[PDB]
């Protein structure tokens, strides 16, 4: 089952990339300002 | 010469517009195990006024109270049955699924054809000459104008025509002068709009056809019929006998023929005033219900749908100007024995439709098939020791005619 | 320019045909493998009704099924379900990257848990391990806006990509299709009852299967990626950070900014950006007109068991395909022993 | 070549009703498949496509 | 929500139809073949004792 | 008022869902059915004996 | 609008038929498996009277 | 396939006839090969045949 | 027996979600107020 799990991981990587690209337009950009 | 495909070739199919337009609300789940084999509805009441200078009604008669009925009954069975040799049937035909496809549509087509036959047999109104087809815009608007003229408001009005008639009307739209959307749609898709002349116009390819029936001679009535309201308060049908016909002809008048009384006119039902068709008054007409033969002496007894009520003790129910009496002149529209496809126009509350659920026979495997809201009971059994299986499909409809004066046939006129 | 909507529809139909033509015999094998592994009578499909006259009758051959190819598939599925994996964000070498990573992978967990992420992942892995191809979807829903994870059912007959994409994740794709079935009652509930229903045709299934329900209508979602010109407005209010560039979608009147904390400054630089549109189509026309979705990539995420690129065609394989012949030979051997033994007892 | 039969009409296949283009019914028609020749006596035998069942 | 909570042993979606499976279905044929073998051995043995 | 948990007997012939739902938990369903058998005496006990 | 209660009943019946038609053969297998596993005479059902 | 129906007040078809399964098939056939053939000498290819594609 | 127990757990999750949805209308909403 190793190859199936590796393919699942590499698909989840693309899913995470798509989510990261999509989230900027929904939740807004992040800025590091507290001082 | 051996290898065959597992997918059948496509076939031919009609269309269903009659079922989707008629009233399927009032008559639904009413003919149950308790009601019996028939059920009836009520009729509206009408009243007349007495005009006196000082208000005294002692001498005159107060309006009486008479109640009518409209009965609906069940029809015959719609059964299609087949038998086969299962060894040769199961050669490559899996699970007998191929029989299912062309049988439900056959059942639906037969049901719709019989519905159209009933509708044109019981309709009373007629317009234009049967010979002339529909070619112009007025040929459709006349139906809506007539229906509005009679005085029907509560409901929706529909008109149904064959495919070619729509094309001839569509070409007229192409020649319009200022409407861009209309001309573009007609040029590209050859589709007429939904409302054509104030009436919801529809197109259907499967439409029942009829023959005229041979007749000859100046017909006239010999005996004054009874058209009192009490006699016809339940069916709106009356019987009349004619003279002046041919010597002896079998099938003198077929079912669906229109008989027109020349000197008796229609009335605006509420105002009780005569109807004027622009240049001539509108004459009364009736529809043949059953086939009638003619005997020696030229006497034809026929039953007509639609009654010219002129009751003299109940004036409030009049619908024609004068009472039909002996010696009146009548005529039949159309030619001798031509066959044509009539065009129908009707109100929403003209004919009903319903279905009676069928239980499963004991110790027989069965199932339910649905197709445009119709439930078909399929039964399978293995009678016979000759390996002859049998399958049958059933459906049980019911019809009702509410008011014969709210629909009929129509054609074009020159 | 394709000004009319009708001119835009036959292009979509041609693209659908072009995408369906190459990947037609692979999805057949995938569906056959899934059916052979799961459907109770699916191991004898193709010869279900077979027999001889046998003295003027039609007695059929006995066809016994002893499923022995599903044990390892079940073991693999249980192995996955015992140790599930998800997306994790790693920090970088910055003073504040740790908090950013924590916020990002808390938001992702919140999105995953309060939606169908687990069901989608399980379904995708099951399809990939059984047939060889799985997929799930990443959408946005209004709840005031949220990102959602949804499952896709029957990926082998629902998802079709641009035939010019060759990568594993289909990054280099310009359009895609996502088909799903529907009922006439629900078709009338949405859209409108006025126009009859016309469904897409694929001629894909019904291959060795008995069909009884004609109450299914096939609708597809169509995705496009376009490069368009957009005007970016740089509100350069010095207070609380100065450099801030925004696109033309949010305006001082559309968004209630009212120049309270914003200076108009420069608003003329026009730049090309990558945008994605979605539409709903059928065999007749547009059920829903195209609209843009908030992202940059196609939101379809494919899952494969084993994938290779051999001759201009992407080919996939699961865990059932390689053992079809021995199993269906074993079944025949068992049946032919059983009837022969039952013929002559003593 | 196409041969038209004057006194037989097409049928709406499912409803089994005749066809009418206004006031003139549609006539059945067929097509010649192979070349035919006429001999003495004016008799010609031809094979046609489409059948009047 | 609808207050009905369904429970499945194994569930899949194959062709527009949800299909389930338990733990008895896959072994029906061998069991009912073993039963027939036992019966056909028993009667045959009981036919000719000695 | 209280929330209660009750068993369902013969689910295979009692529970029928909207055919448009495809998820495991049937979240995307709009209607459902649930049968149970009853005796004529208990049918008369509740409801009414007249029908 | 389905004002009457009778109009609301045949809609429910049609919905029941629509829900029952597709999931008809799977539940048959489920019931057959349960009966085959638990009922004492359920392993020979279909040929109980044969001779 | 095509069928015919019956009308009966009660459904009694005990003494009537039933539709049979008459089966017909449509046969498609192959045609003739379409061939294009050319030839040339080796010397012509060596010294004269350029831009052959 | 792993798959059956996993499916039972994922069914219990939906049951708990439905119970949580129902409980607000029967026992009332909860607010954190003690100060």
């Amino acid at each position: 089952s190793f190859i199936y799990l590796d393919n699942m991981a590499k698909s989840l990587k693309r899913a995470g990339e798509v989510w990261l690209s999509m989230a900027r337009e929904v939740y807004g950009s992040e800025r590091e300002v507290r001082i | 010469s051996q290898i065959v495909l597992k997918k059948f070739l496509p076939g031919f199919m009609s269309d269903l517009v009659l079922a989707k337009t008629v009233d399927r609300q009032l008559l639904a789940g009413e003919i149950n195990s308790s009601t019996g084999d028939s059920v009836s509805f009520k009729r509206p009441h009408q009243f007349s006024s007495l005009r006196t200078p000082t208000g005294d009604i002692s001498g005159q008669n107060k309006n009486n109270l008479i109640s009518g009925k409209a009965t609906g009954r069940v029809g015959n069975y719609i059964t299609v049955a087949v038998e086969y040799q299962q060894l040769e049937e199961a050669i490559k035909l899996n699970q007998l699924e191929e029989i299912l496809a062309p049988v439900r549509q056959r059942i639906v087509t037969d049901l719709e054809t019989e519905l159209a036959h009933f509708m044109m047999n019981n309709g009373a109104l007629s317009l234009g000459s049967p010979n002339t087809p529909i070619t112009k815009w007025s040929d459709v608007a006349q139906t809506a104008s007539f229906l509005k003229d009679l005085g029907v408001n509560e409901g929706e009005n529909y008109a149904v025509m064959d495919p070619w008639s729509a094309q001839r009307l569509a070409d007229a739209q192409t020649g319009l002068h200022a409407s861009d959307q209309l001309v573009r749609t007609a040029w590209e898709n050859a589709q007429i709009p939904t409302n054509f002349g104030g009436i919801r116009a529809l197109m259907s390819n499967g439409l029942a056809s009829r023959t005229q029936g041979a007749f000859g001679g100046t017909l006239t009535v010999k005996t004054q019929p009874t058209v009192t309201y009490n006699a016809v308060k339940d069916s709106y049908q009356f019987t009349v006998t004619l003279t002046g016909a041919t010597a002896s002809v079998t099938g003198f008048l077929k079912a669906g023929d229109q008989v027109k009384f020349t000197n008796t006119y229609w009335l605006q039902q509420q105002t009780k005033q005569a109807l004027y068709n622009g240049a001539t008054p509108i004459s009364f007409t009736a529809t043949v219900t059953a086939d009638a033969n003619s005997d020696s002496g030229g006497d034809v007894t026929v039953t007509l749908s639609g009654v010219p009520i002129y009751d003299t003790t109940n004036p409030q129910y009049n619908s024609v100007s004068r009472q039909v009496e002996a010696g009146d002149a009548v005529s039949v529209v159309g030619t001798a024995s031509q066959t044509m496809k009539p065009n129908l126009f009707y109100n929403k509350f003209f004919c009903g439709l319903g279905s009676i659920p069928l239980p499963k026979l004991h110790s027989i495997d069965s199932a339910v098939a649905t197709y445009e809201g119709f439930s078909i009971r399929v039964h399978k059994y293995a009678d016979g020791d000759a390996n002859v299986q049998k399958m049958r499909f059933d459906l049980l409809p019911a019809y009702v005619c509410f008011n014969p004066h709210m629909g009929g046939q129509f054609f074009g006129n020159p | 320019m394709a000004e009319t909507l009708e001119k835009k529809h036959e292009r979509i139909m041609l693209r659908f045909d072009r995408a369906y033509s190459p990947q037609k015999e692979v999805r057949e094998k995938c569906i056959e493998a899934t059916r052979f592994a799961r459907v109770p009578g699916g191991q004898w499909e193709g010869a279900t009704a077979a027999g001889t006259k046998l003295d003027e009758q039609f007695e059929k051959y006995p066809k016994f099924e002893i499923n022995k190819v599903a044990t390892e598939l079940n073991r693999i599925i249980a192995e996955y379900r015992n140790n599930r994996i998800t997306v994790k964000f790693r920090p970088g070498d910055r003073e504040a990257s740790e908090e950013l990573a924590n916020k990002l992978n808390g938001l992702f967990r919140a999105d995953y848990e309060e939606t169908d992420g687990g069901e989608a992942c399980d379904n995708a892995f099951d399809d990939a391990a059984t047939g060889g191809f799985g997929c799930f979807r990443l959408t946005s829903m209004l709840v005031r806006q949220r990102i959602a994870i949804e499952p896709i059912y029957d990926p082998s007959r629902s998802v079709w990509f641009d035939p010019d994409a060759k990568k594993y994740d289909k990054s280099d794709a310009l359009w895609a299709f996502c088909m799903y079935s529907l009922s006439p009652e629900k078709y009338e509930a949405e859209y409108g009852k006025k126009p009859p229903t016309s469904l897409d045709v694929t001629s894909m299934t019904s291959w060795e299967y008995n069909w009884f329900g004609a109450d299914v209508i096939y609708i597809a979602k169509y995705y496009e990626v376009r490069k368009e010109s957009v005007d970016v407005i740089s509100y350069r209010h010095p207070i609380t950070g100065e450099i801030a560039t925004y696109d033309s979608d949010q305006v001082e009147d559309i968004e209630d900014e009212l120049a309270i904390a914003g200076f108009h400054e420069v608003a003329r630089r026009s730049v090309k950006r990558r945008r994605v549109y979605v539409s709903v189509v059928d065999g007749d026309g547009f059920l829903e007109k195209p609209r843009r979705i908030p992202g940059e990539h196609i939101p379809l995420i494919p899952v494969y068991g084993k994938r290779w690129f051999i001759d201009d065609i992407e080919r996939v394989e699961g865990h059932i395909a390689k053992a079809m012949d021995p199993q269906r030979l074993y079944n025949l051997q068992v049946s032919m022993l059983a009837d022969t033994a039952a013929q002559d007892p003593g």
